[PDB]
RNA sequence: UUAAGUGAAUAAGGGCGCACGGUGGAUGCCUUGGCACUAGGAGCCGAUGAAGGACGGGACUAACACCGAUAUGCUUUGGGGAGCUGUAAGUAAGCUAUGAUCCAGAGAUUUCCGAAUGGGGGAACCCAAUAUCUUUUAUAGGAUAUUACUUUUCAGUGAAUACAUAGCUGAUUAGAGGUAGACGCAGAGAACUGAAACAUCUUAGUACCUGCAGGAAGAGAAAGAAAAUUCGAUUCCCUGAGUAGCGGCGAGCGAAACGGGAAGAGCCCAAACCAACAAGCUUGCUUGUUGGGGUUGUAGGACUCCGAUAUGGUAGUCUGUUAGUAUAGUUGAAGGAUUUGGAAAAUUCCGCUAAAGAGGGUGAAAGCCCCGUAGACGAAAUGCUGACAACACCUAGGAGGAUCCUGAGUACGGCGGAACACGAGAAAUUCCGUCGGAAUCCGCGGGGACCAUCCCGCAAGGCUAAAUACUCCCUAGUGACCGAUAGUGAACCAGUACCGUGAGGGAAAGGUGAAAAGCACCCCGGAAGGGGAGUGAAAUAGAUCCUGAAACCGUGUGCCUACAACAAGUCAAAGCUCGUUAAUGAGUGAUGGCGUGCCUUUUGUAGAAUGAACCGGCGAGUUACGAUUGCAUGCGAGGUUAAGUCGAAGAGACGGAGCCGCAGCGAAAGCGAGUCUGAAUAGGGCGAAUGAGUAUGUAGUCGUAGACCCGAAACCAUGUGAUCUACC
RNA sequence: UAGCGGAGAAAUUCCAAACGAACUUGGAGAUAGCUGGUUCUCUCCGAAAUAGCUUUAGGGCUAGCCUCGGAAUUGAGAAU
RNA sequence: AUCCGGGAGUCAGACUGCGAGUGAUAAGAUCCGUAGUCGAAAGGGAAACAGCCCAGACCACCAGCUAAGGUCCCAAAAUAU
RNA sequence: GUGUAGUGGUAGGAGAGCGUUCUAAGGGCGUUGAAGGUCGAUCGUGAGGACGGCUGGAGCGCUUAGAAGUGAGAAUGCCGGUAUGAGUAGCGAAAGACAGGUGAGAAUCCUGUCCACCGUAUGACUAAGGUUUCCUGGGGAAGGCUCGUCCGCCCAGGGUU
RNA sequence: CUUCUAGUGAGAAAACAACUGCCCGUACCGUAAACCGACACAGGUAGUCGAGGAGAGUAUCCUAAGGUGAGCGAGCGAAC
RNA sequence: CAAGCGACUGUUUAUCAAAAACACAGGUCUCUGCAAAAUCGUAAGAUGAAGUAUAGGGGCUGACGCCUGCCCGGUGCUGGA
RNA sequence: GGUAGCGAAAUUCCUUGUCGGGUAAGUUCCGACCCGCACGAAAGGCGUAACGAUUUGGGCACUGUCUCAACGAGAGACUCGGUGAAAUUUUAGUACCUGUGAAGAUGCAGGUUACCCGCGACAGGACGGAAAGACCCCAUGGAGCUUUACUGUAGUUUGAU
RNA sequence: AGAAGGGAGCUUGACUGCGAGACCUACAAGUCGAGCAGGGACGAAAGUCGGGCUUAGUGAUCCGGUGGUUCCGCAUGGAAG
C-alpha cells in the first residue's frame, strides 16, 4: 500500500520547463525560477491582450491625422462631417485608404467638406 | 517514533550553531525516522441483519434459474475416481464455460474428479455461499442436492 | 577633382536554439533479508562446573564458520549409492563400490577464565599443602587425586566452671550464579501533566529498584450470596452500565449481585477418646512419643447398643504389555514437429495425462524437461501420548442423647494509619502498629451506623487439575504487508568501523552476461591509460561493470551583440536561416509600447519586515471505542442480537440473557391520557388529540486516547565520573 | 572525598574545554492560549475586525454577520 | 422576510465628506455616531500612489459610443468660436 | 430549439472531476520489443491524455467495483551530489652553493667539498606512555601542506637469550 | 639479622672434586615526526650526566665531544 | 617631594577584574566536666582525641600606640515561680 | 536625645562652597574654615615607621609620544612554476539627482551623465556578514535567594501509656 | 396646588394561592400587570389598599443552622440520615 513517488513529478516539472524555452539566463534550467517567470508572463500576456486593441486605434488615428490635414480638414472636422453626411467607414479602413488609395481618400474628404458646409 | 531503536539525546544545543532546532535523531523528517499515521493491524470484517442474507441467497438462485442455468442431473456415480469420465459427463451435458458443482453428501467419488481445469469447482450442499454461485455461469447439481438446499433455506 | 549628405561588413569575448560527450546515481524492473500473525512442540540451565568468552586446530591461515591437546575431528546404530578434502580461486598431496564425503539417532574426548570453590588477583595470570607415581647418583623438574563458605544430621574432643555448654575436628545433606528486554505474587514507591493558577484530588499504586517462583502463577471447598419461591467451591467472557455511588459535589474516579456461556472436582489435619514405650515411676496418675480413632450446621463426633466386615474409588508407580506419534526417508502419471530467435516454455498443427493444473528452476512465459505436489509405503535407536495389566494407597449402616470435644492474647473495643467505586462521612465489610481484653451449642458470626423479631452460615489449621496471560526458541504455513533514503540499526564478515576515560552514543555500503567464455597477439606509453585484433546476440554489458534523469563542466555551429541604464518579460516587428504530428508553420532578433520577483505575517508590501545557494529523494487531520445528523438499504407497532459451538483464519446456520421504541407527570409516596402545585371543579407548568421506529453501510462533526507535524528553558528515578581541577 | 552532594586563605570558584546546581539512560512523542509549515483541479455562494461576561484584554462562550438541507403560511421582506 | 436543523471564520481594523469629545477647535494623534472605499477590487484620471474622482474582468476579435479627465511636442485628440 | 437573466473575490460552506500503488472478475498487449529515459510544430475548459523517431531488454496496460504509507516550492526542514567566492587566502618561526652519481623523469634521494646553527642543550642514559614504528631487500596507487627514485607509508623476510 | 632458653630430637665441620638453580620484562622513540593536544602542531612531560676561554656562576658571547641546515620556490626591491 | 587605602610575607574569579577583596598574628563575647559540646550517618560506627578548660567548637574585629560615651522602653537569650 | 575625635571626606545634592599655596592660566591636588542634605567609637574612632606589578598631584633626567615628518633592513603584499580552502548566495545586462512610497530607493516617476573587458589600491552604500536582542513588555513561563506571605516537615523538647 | 404637600379619627393590604399579556435581553437575571379564589381593613355608599411621588439601600451555586412536613427509609418494625 506504500505508494512511491516514481514519475508523477517530472512529467509536471518538465512540462513547465518546455513552456520556458529561451529565457535570459538561468530562468530556463531552474525548476523554481522558471515557474515564477511563467506566471508573470501569463499576467503580462493577459493584460496586453487588452492593449493590442487599444494601440491600433491610436495608430490609425495618427495616420488619418497626417493624410487628412493635407486636405485642409482637421482630424476632428473630417470625422464630424462624415458622421454628419451619414458615412460610416471604420477607422481601420480609413487608415488603409489614406495610405494607399489617395484618390478615394480625397473623394471622401470632398464629400465631407461638402457635408458640414451646409 | 517511540518504537524505533533511537535515542532521546538531542543532536546539539538549542542555539549557537544558528541551525534549526531538533529534538531527536529519530523523528519524522529525518531519513530513517518513524512514520506518522502508518497502517496498524485491524479487522475489516462485519455482519448484516439476518434477513438480508436469506434474501440474497434467494435472489441469486432465482436469478440463475431465470436464464435456464441450473442443470439438474439425476445422479452421479463413479466406482473409482477417474477424472476423464467427468469431462465426458459435461461433454454430454454440453457445459463448457465456467461452472459450479453442488453435491449432496459424502459421495466423494464424484468430487475426487473435480480437480479439473479450474472451469469446475466442487462444493457440498452445506457451504453454498453467495460468491461461489455469483462468480460462475452454469451450475450442476444432483436431484437430492436440490431438495437439501430447499431444506436449509427453509 | 572638390563639396554636402548617407553609410554596409568583420567579435578580444558574450547571449539563444540545436547536436554530442563527462561527472552523479534518480527512476523502471529484480531479491540473497525483514514485518505482523495462524496451527503444533517446547517452556528452564547450573558444584558431574552453567550463560558468555580467551587461546588454539588445516599444506598454505588474515577473517567467518565447526572443532578442542583424541582439536577442519573418534565409536556405534539406521538412511543413501558416486563423487569427495567449508567458506574461496590454486597448486601439492591423497580418500572412495571392502560403500567415502553427506543425512538422522545414540555415545567418547572437551585447554584456560568465569558463582569459581586450595591461597592471591589488574578475568582468560601467579603461588601453594598433603598422599601416590615418575626423570637424574641426588638436589631441583613432571603428572594424578584431595583441600573454600554456610546448614542438616552424626561422632569425637572439649572447657572461664563440676557436671556440661560455648569452640574445635572429622564425616554427611542442601544452597550459592544465569535469563525470555515476555507473562505472575509481594516489599518499597516519584514529577512534569489536568483542574486553563494551586495546597485535599488526579497523572498512579503506573515508571524505576529489590525479593520469590511456575510453565503457568494468584483464588478455591461458604461465619457466602439472597430476601420467596430460593442457590450451594474458584477462575474467565457477554450484559447489568457509564447505572447506584464517591468527589475543593469541582476536573474527574466507577462498581456488585441477578441472567446468558467456557471448564468442572473435591480432600487432608488439631482436639476430645483407645492402646505400647519412656520419664516424675506421688507407687495420684502427670508428662512425652509412637500407632489407632475424626473432620461438621439438617449441628457433627466422641461415648453406649446392635449389624456388615462389604461395596465403590483415585489427583500414585517412573512396573510391565501393547497402539499412535516426533526426530533420516522410499515411490510417484503424460510431447512431437513447424516460424522467429543466440537461446523457446513463444506462435501454428496434431496428440496425451490428471485423487497429481500449489509452487520453484532450466539460455524469454512449460499440466506432459528437472525438483515436486495427489496418493501409497517406511525406523535399528531415542522421546512423548494413550489404553490394560500388576502393585500401591482411600472409602461402610442403623438407634440413644447423661457426660465430654469442635482451632486464645484469637474475636472484638479505643487510638493512628492503609484496603474496599466509598477522600470519616450517619460508615458496615477487610488489613497493619500500639494499648485493653470475650462466650463454649440455653453457643457464636453476618444481612452497610444501632436495637428487636426473622433468615442464612460455623472464623482464629492445611492441599487442590480445567476453562485464563505470555513467546527468547523449533517445525510447517499465510498476508488487497516493505522492496535498498523503504523493511530490524544491520539483505554485504554490524552492535562492526568510528566518537567518549566511563556508563553510553552508531553509520555508509545489494544488481556484468545465459555461461568468465573476465580481452591470446601486435602498437604508443616508465607505469597508469589507450588503439587495433579477438570472445561474445549486445563491450556506449570491460569489472567505478542492467537502465542511466537533474544541478554542474565542456566541444561545434544557424541567428544577434562594442552610444548603451534591462524584476529581464509580453504586445508590436525588418531582416537572416530553415522545412513540421501539414497548420492562419519553426528558430533568432535590429527597433518601439507597457511593466517595481515568490512565500508567510499584517490596517498596509517591491519593501530597507521574514525564509529559500542550486538539483534530486523522504517529509503533516490517521485508527480503535463511544455520541449525534444527512444519504441509502431490510423489516415496521416492531427492530434486533451478544458471549459461545460446529465450520478453511471464510459464511453460516444455531444462540432471545440483553438494548432501543410503543406513555406521561411528580423530588417522593403514587396517579394514569393524565398529572403536579393549590382550600379549590379556579387558573398556570408539562404531555395527548395520526404524528414510526430500529439494524447495518456510508459521510460531515464532536469525546477519550501523543490525535495535524516540528520546536524548549525545566521536573522526578536508577546509574557513570576526582587520570583536569579543589582539599587531604 | 559524589550531585537532595562534595571541596572552597570565599570569587557563585571548581568537580573531564560549557555548573545560581555535572554527565548518561528511562517516565517521554512531557507541556507550550506562542512561532514556522501543511502537497491536484474546476463550478456556486461568500463574510468579520461588533455587544455582553471572563485572575480577561494578542485567548474563550453565546449573541450578531456567512453557508447547506427541509416546513409552512404568505403577503409577513424592501423603496417610494 | 420568519422557523427547525447540519458546518464555520471572525473579537489587532485604516483613511476619507460630515458633528462632537480630550489635545493648543495642533498631529498621517486618540475615542465615539453616520456613509463610502480598502481589507476580499483588478481597468481609467490624480507625473509615480490601497483608503481621493470614474467604474465592478466568464472568454475571443487589428469593430462602434461615452464617464472622470483632456485637446502645441514627449503623448490621442481644437494652435477651436 | 428559442428568449430572459447572471458569471471579481481572502477566512469559510457546498458540488462535480484529474492522477499514483494495490485487490477482484472480464477482456488484452509483449524478443516481429513492456516498463523506464529523450525529442517532437498534437488533443480537451482544468487537473491531464494520445501518436511517431532514437535508446533500452522483461513484464505492463483497458473496463466495472473496492482499500489507501495517494499528489510538495518554502518548516534558519533531514540525506546525497554539485556549484559561487577563486585559481583567491594560505603552504605552520631558523642559510645554503657547486661537482659527480643514480634514474623514463631531479632544487627536494646518495656521495664529496666548503659554509652555517645549538651546545645546562637542538648532546648521552633512563621512568612512564605508545605498541612492531626496529633491521634487510623490493615498490610509488593513496598519506607527505609542492616535488619525490625517498619515508615513521605499501609488499616480503627477520630480529627482543 | 644477632643472641637465650623451652625444646623434637645417630654424627655434623671440613677438606676438595664434580654438578643443580623456576616464571615475567629486555627491539625502537622517549624536551618528540613514534607520548598528551583531531595534525608530521611555535604549547605540556618526573629523574641522572651536563666540557673550554674569560667569568661568583648551570648568567652572557664564541666554541669541544656530538647533532642539525626544519618538507614549497624563483624573481622584483611600489602603496600599505 | 606630598596625600588616600591597606599593617606586613601570602591568597583570589582555569578563559575580560589581582584590589582598597579573603586570609593573617593580636582583641572580645559565648558554649562545653568527658559517652563533653559539634558534625557525617536511620543505626551500629566514626571524626573532635588516643585530646580533658592554659583544652575544644561557634560569632564579630583585624600588627602597633591613645582609646572604646548614652539608652534595656521594643526584639532575642538567661533566670524566676 | 551623638561625648572624645574627625569634618565639602572612598561619605557634601546646592557645589567649580570661601580663603591660602602651587601654574603665564588649576572644577584635580595640598593647607585652613564650619551652615555634617545624610561622620562616630570592635558592621570599631583617630595617629602611624616599614611594605605595595595599589589609586592620585608635582619636580629632575630622558626621549619621534608631539610641532612635522624623512630615510634604511627583513616578512607579507606584487610577477612566474607547483598545490589549493572558508563564511556568504531569490534570479540579476547592478549609474546620478529631486521626488514618491510602510513616512531615508541600484530596480518606481521626471530629468542628467555614460563605448566593451580587465588589473592594483581605499571602505561611503548594499538598512553589509557572523550570534531567531543580552535593553523593555508579555507567557495566568522557569530556576536560584529572602522573610513577622500560606501550607507542611526533618530536628530539639514536654506529657500519658 | 382637582394635589403625591400639611393636619386629624379608625386601623395593619408592610395579606395567602395566583396570573392573560407585555418591556428588557446572548445567558442567568430585572420591571409592569387588568383580573380569579380565600379572608379582611377604612367608608353611608361609590370604592381604594399586595408598602413609602417615581428611579439606588445589594451577592449564583456548594456547605452549615433553626421551624414544619399525608415524602423516603437496603430481610421486616423502629431509628440514624
Amino acid at each position: 500500500a506504500r505508494v512511491k513517488g516514481g514519475t508523477v513529478t517530472r512529467k509536471r516539472r518538465k512540462k513547465v520547463l518546455k513552456l520556458a524555452k529561451g529565457y535570459y539566463g538561468s530562468k530556463h534550467t531552474l525548476f523554481k525560477s522558471a515557474k515564477e517567470q511563467v506566471m508573470n508572463s501569463y499576467y503580462y500576456a493577459f493584460r496586453d491582450r487588452r492593449q493590442k486593441k487599444r494601440d491600433f486605434r491610436k495608430l490609425w488615428i495618427a495616420r488619418i491625422n497626417a493624410a487628412a490635414r493635407m486636405n485642409g480638414l482637421s482630424y476632428s472636422k473630417l470625422m464630424h462631417g462624415l458622421k454628419l453626411a451619414e458615412i460610416d467607414i471604420n477607422r481601420k479602413m480609413l487608415a488603409d485608404l489614406a495610405v494607399n488609395d489617395a484618390a478615394a481618400f480625397t473623394a471622401l474628404a470632398e464629400q465631407a467638406k461638402d457635408a458640414l458646409s451646409k | 517514533r517511540s518504537a524505533v531503536r533511537g535515542g532521546g539525546r538531542k543532536p546539539w544545543r538549542q542555539k549557537g550553531t544558528g541551525r534549526a532546532r531538533q529534538g531527536s535523531i529519530r523523528s519524522p523528517q529525518w531519513r530513517g525516522g518513524g512514520v506518522v499515521f502508518g497502517p496498524t493491524p485491524r479487522s475489516y470484517s462485519y455482519k448484516l441483519p439476518k434477513k438480508v442474507r436469506r434474501l440474497a441467497m434467494k435472489s441469486v438462485l432465482s436469478d440463475k434459474v431465470a436464464e435456464n442455468n441450473l442443470v439438474a442431473v439425476e445422479g452421479l456415480s463413479f466406482d473409482a475416481p477417474k477424472t476423464k469420465e467427468f469431462k465426458q459427463v459435461l461433454a454430454n451435458l454440453s457445459i463448457d464455460t465456467k461452472v459450479l458443482v453442488v453435491l449432496e453428501n459424502g459421495n466423494d467419488f464424484a468430487a475426487l474428479s473435480a480437480r479439473n481445469l479450474p472451469n469446475v469447482s466442487v462444493v457440498t450442499s452445506d457451504n453454498v455461499s453467495v460468491l461461489d454461485v455469483v462468480s460462475a455461469n452454469k451450475v450442476l447439481a444432483t436431484q437430492t442436492a436440490l431438495t437439501q438446499i430447499e431444506e436449509v433455506l427453509a
